[PDB]
């Protein structure tokens, strides 16, 4: 699911600007169970790659 | 006491430094990635 986000949500997120808060819920998300330290680094550098294109 | 390299002065700003204490809880002690998404 989080990288399907980064699949349909990240550049309104970009163009929001609002990585930052992007990441932050991934961190509350993993703090909860699910995903992961991987899950998380992986869905950030998608959201990266969107940036760079 | 190790470590006697004196530190960069590079200022933090306030999101900075909470969600690098956030990113700290996550990750403890892997400094690596913590910079990496900071």
């Amino acid at each position: 699911a989080c990288m399907l986000f980064v699949e349909n949500y990240g550049q309104k997120i970009i163009k929001k600007n609002l990585c930052r808060n992007f990441m932050l819920h991934l961190v509350s998300m993993h703090d909860f169970n699910l995903i992961s330290i991987m899950s998380i680094d992986k869905a950030v550098t998608k959201l990266r790659e969107m940036q760079q294109k | 006491k190790p470590n006697i390299e004196p530190p960069e002065n590079v200022e933090w700003s306030g999101a900075e430094a909470s969600m690098f204490r956030v990113l700290i809880g996550t990750y403890y002690d892997n400094f690596c990635a913590i910079a990496r998404l900071i």
